[PDB]
Protein backbone atom coordinates (compact mmCIF):
# COMPACT_ATOMS: atom_id res chain seq x y z
CA UNK A 1 0.00 0.00 0.00
CA UNK A 2 0.84 3.22 -0.97
CA UNK A 3 3.24 5.44 2.19
CA UNK A 4 3.70 9.01 1.91
CA UNK A 5 3.98 11.86 4.06
CA UNK A 6 0.78 12.54 5.67
CA UNK A 7 -1.20 16.28 4.90
CA UNK A 8 -1.53 18.69 7.96
CA UNK A 9 -3.58 21.55 7.63
CA UNK A 10 -3.23 24.40 9.99
CA UNK A 11 -5.98 25.62 11.88
CA UNK A 12 -7.09 28.25 14.73
CA UNK A 13 -6.38 31.57 14.19
CA UNK A 14 -8.91 34.35 13.57
CA UNK A 15 -9.33 36.45 9.92
CA UNK A 16 -11.36 39.54 9.85
CA UNK A 17 -12.92 39.38 13.68
CA UNK A 18 -13.55 42.70 15.16
CA UNK A 19 -12.67 45.25 12.53
CA UNK A 20 -11.13 48.48 14.55
CA UNK A 21 -9.31 50.47 11.99
CA UNK A 22 -8.22 53.14 15.10
CA UNK A 23 -4.06 53.62 13.46
CA UNK A 24 -4.21 57.46 13.14
CA UNK A 25 -1.70 59.54 15.16
CA UNK A 26 -2.76 63.46 15.81
CA UNK A 27 -0.14 66.24 15.37
CA UNK A 28 1.43 68.25 12.03
CA UNK A 29 3.69 71.02 11.78
CA UNK A 30 2.94 74.67 10.53
CA UNK A 31 3.38 78.21 12.19
CA UNK A 32 3.41 79.36 15.31
CA UNK A 33 1.46 82.20 16.73
CA UNK A 34 1.05 85.51 16.05
CA UNK A 35 2.66 88.45 18.24
CA UNK A 36 0.96 91.37 17.57
CA UNK A 37 -1.48 93.46 20.06
CA UNK A 38 -2.88 97.23 20.33
CA UNK A 39 -3.54 99.68 22.48
CA UNK A 40 -7.17 101.47 23.52
CA UNK A 41 -6.40 104.41 21.19
CA UNK A 42 -5.62 107.82 22.24
CA UNK A 43 -8.24 109.69 24.22
CA UNK A 44 -8.42 113.95 24.85
CA UNK A 45 -9.96 116.18 26.92
CA UNK A 46 -8.24 119.22 26.41
CA UNK A 47 -9.94 122.86 25.81
CA UNK A 48 -10.12 126.22 26.97
CA UNK A 49 -6.58 127.13 26.22
CA UNK A 50 -5.23 126.61 29.99
CA UNK A 51 -2.14 128.00 29.12
CA UNK B 1 -14.62 -0.29 -19.89
CA UNK B 2 -15.78 -2.19 -22.94
CA UNK B 3 -17.84 -0.59 -25.72
CA UNK B 4 -20.77 -2.13 -27.65
CA UNK B 5 -21.42 -3.08 -31.47
CA UNK B 6 -24.17 -0.56 -31.51
CA UNK B 7 -21.49 2.06 -30.30
CA UNK B 8 -18.56 1.16 -32.62
CA UNK B 9 -21.21 1.20 -35.39
CA UNK B 10 -22.36 4.55 -34.65
CA UNK B 11 -19.31 6.26 -33.90
CA UNK B 12 -18.97 6.64 -37.90
CA UNK B 13 -21.40 8.03 -40.10
CA UNK B 14 -23.57 6.55 -42.74
CA UNK B 15 -27.00 6.98 -40.81
CA UNK B 16 -30.38 7.97 -42.99
CA UNK B 17 -32.52 10.88 -42.20
CA UNK B 18 -34.15 10.90 -38.27
CA UNK B 19 -30.85 8.04 -37.21
CA UNK B 20 -29.23 10.22 -35.20
CA UNK B 21 -25.56 9.31 -35.88
CA UNK B 22 -26.31 10.80 -39.68
CA UNK B 23 -22.57 12.42 -38.92
CA UNK B 24 -19.60 10.83 -36.94
CA UNK B 25 -20.24 10.45 -32.86
CA UNK B 26 -17.69 11.18 -30.60
CA UNK B 27 -17.84 10.03 -27.03
CA UNK B 28 -16.10 10.67 -23.21
CA UNK B 29 -16.18 9.25 -19.91
CA UNK B 30 -16.61 10.86 -16.59
CA UNK B 31 -16.06 9.49 -13.38
CA UNK B 32 -17.43 10.65 -9.94
CA UNK B 33 -16.66 9.23 -6.62
CA UNK B 34 -18.04 10.94 -3.22
CA UNK B 35 -16.37 10.98 0.10
CA UNK B 36 -16.93 11.66 3.88
CA UNK B 37 -14.75 14.17 5.92
CA UNK B 38 -14.75 15.74 9.39
CA UNK B 39 -15.43 19.12 9.79
CA UNK B 40 -14.38 21.03 13.00
CA UNK B 41 -16.44 23.84 14.75
CA UNK B 42 -14.34 25.57 17.18
CA UNK B 43 -13.20 29.48 18.37
CA UNK B 44 -15.53 30.52 15.77
CA UNK B 45 -13.48 29.09 12.72
CA UNK B 46 -14.04 25.80 10.39
CA UNK B 47 -11.58 23.90 8.95
CA UNK B 48 -10.51 20.08 7.97
CA UNK B 49 -8.36 18.74 10.35
CA UNK B 50 -6.91 16.68 7.85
Amino acid sequence: IVLRGPTLAPTLDRTATHTVTRPRALGSFHSTAGPAKHAASIMAECKDESR
Amino acid sequence: VTMSPESVVAAAGGGNNNSGYNEPQRFALVVIAVNHNVIRIMNGSMGFPI
